[PDB]
């Protein structure tokens, strides 16, 4: 939300994807072992809070019979505080994990993006909305080797240099 | 070559330390608010007590007939239930059904009382069972013949068991000091109770109450705990209601009340008078007072967790 | 062409996860120190008993002549206040205490006790009005020449409201067995009490006690909770300050115990003995016991939070 | 607080400003829009911690006339008990929330860093001290162009490029 | 050019928001587990009350004869200490250890308490000191002749310290109405007690009880604490045990119950009934019951925080 | 772990080091006030961990002669729910720092790097796997300089350009 102004309702393929534009044509494709990295960590969240005590609790109260109200009062004073203090761990931990899963989503992202960037040597130059020019019209071989982590950047080099 | 992430038409809102109300491409709930409206025991040897009142198990009103030996791993007490027959109340009654609750159920044991120079099978008709009957487990002592005197008596137990025993016997107050005398004879009436952990000692107090199934009198009910080994005495020349039976605790239980139906076919830890909690979430809003092992209470009826990321569309 | 950020001379200093002492360009305060010395009831019903201790407000000593019937919102319990102007004290008097402060106040009624066979003027001059007078909703109850019987009496009271009713009797405890018989004749006596919830009774205990108001006798007062549609009786033979008038209570209300003055010209609903907490502030280091709605007490005097960025100057 | 090595005192016009010096003469001007989206985000921490509770407690001890000892004992343990978990619960949110703020600030600077860098194609070279390097003297139109992103990155490229 | 950063072949496992199980160059213990096996002491004024009982420090039994002054920055009952010879239980026991656990101890001071009418030096076999004896801050008020009656007396003490007073008394209770006429001559036994705090008044109950020490005597032994200035009175008649000494808290102190030996060559500030804590972690995992100054009490055996960054090795 | 494809376990000197390969020989050197800084902040979180309270706490119950149920049931009820409470933040507290104690290592890394890349203007080209080109072979005076944040960015320029 910023260089790359929105996202791609129409990549129901995975989180993270790519969206090429050569002569030879067109494509969208998800890369899976991004989208899997944050799968994996959103994973790693929901099994830390989807989480069971062990501990029993009893009954100090009676709805039926109610107790004298001086440890009546005593017991709903401590239970009381005890609901605002769980109300108030509750309330923090979400937002915390909110805000971190959100960060931790661009980040995958902005680490995506500089790694692609690093195996384009001179060969490109960064448009400025997340997007990368070749100054070599680059096939759909070398698509899947740009996305397959291959291409090589040394051997095409020399050519787009010089446009 | 473009690199970007999904996105959807319709996302939903969360919060954050620093936003209210961004929305996310997926948001899970962190709160329960799903009830199940029954006692869910599957698995569980459960005891719901309906009529029988939880202390009643030990005295044996007739609602109690058929609890006063019973096992458990959930004790269920109901608003109907009563402790009593015979109007009368318990002295340290909830501490008692808190013990009782987490017994596992009792195990009786008679104490071997034996009676000279008194009467021994007190009646009455709020006690209904063949016809007027009493507490089955206790035993309502006279003077032997429609006035006359009670002897200044002593009884003791001694608990040879490896468990703590619940011992309870009842004082009762008639009436008047009219009604009093006619069943133990005149004078000020004395019982007292001791052990090693226990030093007290009772006096009856005649006059009248409000008519409850019609009587007036009431019966005072109390109790201790006999650990192993040691004794208890009882010092006593009327006004009393001796017990034939001492208890002992089988192991271990949870005890709830509530007001909804069994259900041998779900799985439940969170229990509260309207029903289970089933759940795997952390948190939930539905009663602050739920017991057995459940998700904490919270104010908040919801609070939704981000499971996708932020969302912008086109 | 260079890009950057704002800084300045004098930061303020914070706290990380991470480093103690940090400065930054802006932080604001986290936690509550000020305090106004003021209880500020600014569109509240409120109600300084002064010289009125809250007990008193039921039995009716001369200092709580004005608020045998009072109405509030908030109630203010000062230090000066007594419940009692003939010697005596409340049994569970505290939980006494805690039900009156929300009770939004007290409505009185007739409970019609009338009386034949025995006096029912008795008075004292601790209890000054425009004589001797006595606690204005209870009776003192005697016997009629000087010495002679205490007819063992019944008296029940039904309550016919929606709502539990407060019921307050006395047990008179004379300096002596020799006053105690010059009021209410010789032999014990004996009070008894009996609801659904509630079983007890009673004996009086006269003896010498040190000079308070320079008399030494004592007053019990006790009391129960007549729920609706219940009935309570009386079962009594001397020794025994009657309830004339019982209580029911009227709504809704916070109790505070302060020094400080009434103002209604600024809102709070923090309270504490010496003044309002008003603040926006999740915290505060003022008062622990503080009541109300407030923010929480921490042990820290201060916690600064950060508003602004990090600062570096030059 | 690295390449950046300090900060602009003199700019009291906003948080984040440029800094400029061609021939045409100086200026200094804040950016209102990353200005405010900080400031926003600060706002936004205050309105969650800017915080009424709802719940009423009462009085359950008596300062006139002491309550009796083992029930006040254990109300006194009670309530130290509650105010060392909120004395914590205190300290660590403010020292959690204060790391964010600081990170949070930081990271609005390297992300406008980067979108000028990104606007200026190669037009232009990073210095090492988050200035940037023109090689084609820009005047000041061309400066509020660089500011208030229009700026053409390829029409005042070859120029550049040769020096 | 290459830059980089550290690893190792053998790392350690954390956990974090994200991951389970990830490895760190190093990471650091955050809950205590280990514990030192000995009452740390070092600098503190300490008293083991070995075989005196807490309570017993106020009453004297033999067991605390070596006690009836002491003074502690550091006391520590043991579990063979008892509070008694003469068999017999405080009322209000638990609040009483309470108040004297942070007393710092206690400093005596006679009431002068003299007597006309009866005897005075009752004693017991229980109480073995040369000979039979008994409790040595208590006097065993009788009739002054193997049967008899006992004048109805008063006696007042008033507190003339800065301080509050602590009074106690004892209720007799024989083993018969044979044995108690035989003390204090026969009819019913008042003792009454009142200060501006307080008001209560008392009976014997006689009756079989076990043996203990082979008497089926109890003492009934109860408390109040006179404020400054204000005065206390006995009303009595029999089966009493006059306080002759009262007794003033010294100061401030902190009271554990262990069974571990003392050791004065280590400090300590958290203690528990198998040792003390030396730790300066956050958390422990040792005792739940703790007492002083201590981590908190957490459930998990372990939380690893990292102390260096991620391990990723060639 | 990712471009950094690993560590250096040779690496026994500090926590982040240069490792160069000229013609000259070879070197591995810590970079002692990258190692510092962040050493100097997991230093900051152990003292503020590493914590005191001055609250006494004392004994509300009784192991020698158990006190009566009621209050004894209340006690542990409450006992207990704060052990509930502090088992919670306990385990909260220890996975939130070690995230940021993680975060906050890499994050000096990445921070390193693109301070070396900012000194070395167009005289190099970033590789793909977080290690520096150099297009102009260079000796062992030019690396403590590289290494001491001194060597010069226009003086080796031209000669690298070519290249
Ligand atoms: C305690 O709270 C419950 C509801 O949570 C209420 O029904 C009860 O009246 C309260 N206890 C007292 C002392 O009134
Ligand atoms: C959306 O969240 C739900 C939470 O129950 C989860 O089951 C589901 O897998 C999530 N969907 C996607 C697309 O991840
Ligand atoms: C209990 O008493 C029995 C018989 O008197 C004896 O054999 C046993 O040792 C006693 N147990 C304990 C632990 O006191
Ligand atoms: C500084 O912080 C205070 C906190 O009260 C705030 O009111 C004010 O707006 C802040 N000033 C600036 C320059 O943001
Ligand atoms: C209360 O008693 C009145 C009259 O006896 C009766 O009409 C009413 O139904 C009763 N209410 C309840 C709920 O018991
Ligand atoms: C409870 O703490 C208050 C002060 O916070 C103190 O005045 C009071 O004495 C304590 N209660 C007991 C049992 O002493
Ligand atoms: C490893 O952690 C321990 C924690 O006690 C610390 O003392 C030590 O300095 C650490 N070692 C290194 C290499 O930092
Ligand atoms: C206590 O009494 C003494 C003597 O009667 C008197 O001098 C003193 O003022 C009194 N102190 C208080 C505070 O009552
Ligand atoms: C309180 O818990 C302790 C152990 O933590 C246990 O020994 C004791 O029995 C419990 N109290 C009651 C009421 O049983």
């Amino acid at each position: 939300a910023g260089f790359i102004e929105n996202g791609w309702e129409g990549l129901i393929d995975g989180w993270y994807g790519f969206r090429h534009q050569n002569a030879q044509g067109e494509g969208t494709a998800a890369d899976y072992k991004s989208t899997q990295s944050a799968i994996d960590q959103i994973t790693g969240k929901l099994n830390r809070l989807i989480e069971k005590t062990n501990q029993q609790f009893e009954l100090i109260d009676n709805e039926f019979n109610e107790v004298e109200k001086q440890i009546g009062n005593v017991i709903n004073w401590t239970r009381d505080s005890i609901t605002e203090v769980w109300s108030y761990n509750a309330e923090l931990l979400v937002a915390m994990e909110n805000q971190h899963t959100i960060d931790l989503a661009d980040s995958e992202m902005d680490k995506l993006y500089e790694r692609v960037k690093r195996q384009l040597r001179e060969n490109a130059e960064e448009d400025g909305t997340g997007c990368f020019e070749i100054f070599h019209k680059c096939d759909d071989d070398c698509m899947a080797s740009i996305r397959n982590n291959t291409y090589d950047h040394s051997k095409y080099r020399e050519e787009a240099m010089q446009n | 070559i473009c690199l970007g992430h999904h996105a959807v038409s319709n996302g939903t809102k969360v919060n954050t330390l620093t936003e209210r109300g961004v929305e996310v491409v997926n948001a899970t709930e962190t709160v329960e608010r799903t009830n199940i409206p029954r006692i869910c025991s599957k698995g569980k040897r459960t005891v719901d007590l309906g009529q029988c009142g939880l202390l009643g198990t030990i005295t044996g009103p007739p609602q109690c007939d058929q609890f006063l030996e019973f096992s458990a791993d959930l004790i269920i007490e109901r608003r109907e239930g009563s402790d009593v027959c015979y109007p009368g109340k318990f002295v340290n009654e909830e501490a008692l059904r808190q013990i009782l609750r987490e017994s596992g159920g009792i195990d009786k044991e008679a104490m071997g009382f034996t009676y000279s120079g008194i009467r021994t099978n007190g009646a009455t008709s709020a006690c209904r069972r063949s016809g007027s009957s009493f507490y089955a487990e206790m035993k309502w002592l006279l003077s032997n013949t429609d006035n006359a005197a009670f002897p200044q008596m002593t009884k003791s137990y001694k608990n040879t068991r490896k468990s703590p025993a619940l011992i309870v016997w009842g004082i009762h107050h008639s009436v008047s000091t009219a009604e009093q005398t006619k069943l133990y004879g005149s004078g000020n009436k004395l019982v007292t109770v001791g052990s090693s952990n226990y030093q007290q000692s009772f006096v009856p107090s005649p006059g009248a109450r409000p008519q409850v199934n019609g009587l007036s009198g009431r019966i005072d009910f109390h109790w201790l705990m006999l650990n192993p080994n040691d004794t208890v005495t009882f010092s006593f020349n009327g006004a009393f209601i001796a017990p034939d039976r001492a208890s002992f605790l089988r192991g271990k239980s949870m005890g709830i009340q509530s007001g909804v139906q069994v259900d041998a076919n779900c799985e439940g830890d969170c229990y509260h008078s309207g029903g289970t909690i089933i759940s795997n979430l952390p948190f939930q809003n539905i009663d602050s007072r739920a017991v057995g092992k459940c998700p904490r209470y919270v104010k908040q009826r919801s609070l939704l967790l981000a499971t996708g990321m932020k969302n912008v569309p086109e």
